[PDB]
């Protein structure tokens, strides 16, 4: 069982240098003994990335010997290093701009023409992936969200059921977590994916449907947590007439 | 620009569990069958290799996943769909010539009966108005299919360029969608009008549904 783990997160201003690392477990890079399967020189340690509204992009690869191969769209800004003293390999991307925001995965590609005994499944592909490191490039500074109450009214009521919510607006960066009544309310909750406004800040909504008759009995609080800004906000959503 | 370009079809496949799924991946120029790979991807989870080399299954891939191709058109087939198989599927050329580009992806969706959305509207709050901004929210709750049209009207005038939309993933319970649309104005632009309306068009609605309010009511 060969696994990859990615540590850290990315928060960069434009023109800065991104540096991401990946650690391998379940296999050694300083093991030069080929007695079964494929040679450890046929492994190509790969960086891939994906932006929210785009397809996956092969960033590049480096092998155990140091030979690198870079996507020509990134090759001018990309450097790739590897070290078997820690079984790790890293990517350095210079001159980052807003276009480089996304999820960065490390993977193991396998390209073998020769083997001893059996060719393990997963040749000619990326057979082992990391979970993904989030990287955000923006001119915006870290900002905690403003939480405004989407108050229930006659215009948000249908058959004894009323909708009520929280507008989590103007925060940076992702992500935020939203709970209701300190987690004691889970049924009928919808938290929407954040949308990036032209101002560079994120905004989203979290709504829940409750019994109408309970609006005079129950008190509803939304708990918004933004870890990058170290903020937690508890907002009470009080009913209104409109 | 020597790069091979892959294109997947359809963009979204809507089927039920137990049915047969087929996903197509067309290359701009012929690629050897030995260098075409398929991956499965679920949101928040790492991508998983399915088919590689000459249509050979990767580690821990069940027998219901098969692959075929001719060099220019390739096909990933799922004989019967288990619930855990609804996700995104990508194709990639790997091993032929770098860069090893991907397709745009195909989404596999659960096909259910047509469900009309519940339309609700939320006016701005005094907290936000005291900051110089006004956001009106329109929520469409539990609908299918995902195709829905949300329009903002201010004094019976259609708005453009000051609203944002967001849709949730498919629900693991009732397999429906939910949409939130936020219309944002300045306090001045907001208070210069009276009627704010959200008009919704959906397959499950005979005629469009309008949820409106007067700024003087709130």
């Amino acid at each position: 069982q060969v696994q990859l783990q990615q540590w850290g997160a990315g928060l960069l201003k434009p023109s800065e240098t991104l540096s991401v690392t990946c650690a391998i477990y379940g296999d050694s890079l300083s093991d030069y003994s080929w007695k079964w399967g494929v040679s450890r020189d046929d492994y190509y340690w790969t960086w891939i990335r994906q932006s929210p509204g785009k397809r996956l992009e092969w960033i590049g690869e480096i092998n155990r010997g140091g030979n690198t191969k870079y996507n020509p769209s990134l090759s001018s800004r990309v450097k790739m290093s590897i070290d078997a003293s820690k079984n790790q390999f890293s990517l350095r991307m210079r001159s980052v701009t807003d276009t480089d925001t996304g999820i960065y995965y490390c993977a193991r590609g396998r390209r073998s023409r020769q083997w001893i005994g059996d060719l393990p499944p997963g040749n000619q592909g990326l057979d082992v992936w990391g979970q993904g490191t989030t990287v955000i490039v923006s001119s915006a500074s870290t900002k905690g969200p403003s939480v405004f109450p989407l108050a229930p009214s006659s215009k948000s009521t249908s058959g004894g059921t009323a909708a009520l919510g929280c507008l989590v607006k103007d925060y940076f960066p992702e992500p935020v977590t939203v709970s209701w009544n300190s987690g004691a309310l889970t049924s009928g909750v919808h938290t929407f994916p954040a949308v990036l406004q032209s101002s560079g800040l994120y905004s989203l909504s979290s709504v829940v449907t409750v019994p109408s008759s309970s609006l005079g009995t129950q008190t509803y609080i939304c708990n918004v947590n933004h870890k990058p800004s170290n903020t937690k906000v508890d907002k009470r959503v009080e009913p209104k007439s409109c | 620009v020597h790069e091979i370009v892959l294109t997947q079809s359809p963009v979204t496949l809507s089927l039920s569990p137990g049915e047969r799924a087929t996903l197509s991946c067309r290359a701009s120029q012929s690629v050897s069958s030995s260098y075409l790979a398929w991956y499965q991807h679920k949101p928040g989870q790492a991508p998983r290799l399915l088919i590689s080399d000459v249509y050979r299954r990767a580690s821990g891939v069940p027998d219901r996943f098969s692959g075929s191709g001719s060099g220019t058109e390739f096909t990933l087939t799922i004989s019967r769909l288990e619930p855990e198989d609804f996700a995104i599927y990508y194709c990639q050329q790997y091993g032929s010539s770098p860069p090893y580009t991907f397709g745009q992806g195909t989404k596999v969706e659960i096909k259910r009966t047509v469900a009309a959305p519940s339309v609700f509207i939320f006016p701005p709050s005094d907290e936000q108005l005291k900051s110089g901004t006004a956001s009106v929210v329109c929520l469409l709750n539990n609908f299918y299919p995902r195709e829905a049209k949300v329009q903002w009207k201010v004094d019976n005038a259609l708005q453009s360029g000051n609203s944002q939309e967001s849709v949730t993933e498919q629900d693991s319970k009732d397999s429906t969608y939910s949409l939130s649309s936020t219309l944002t104005l300045s306090k001045a632009d907001y208070e210069k009008h009276k009627v704010y309306a959200c008009e919704v068009t959906h397959q499950g609605l005979s005629s469009p549904v309008t949820k409106s309010f007067n700024r003087g009511e709130c």
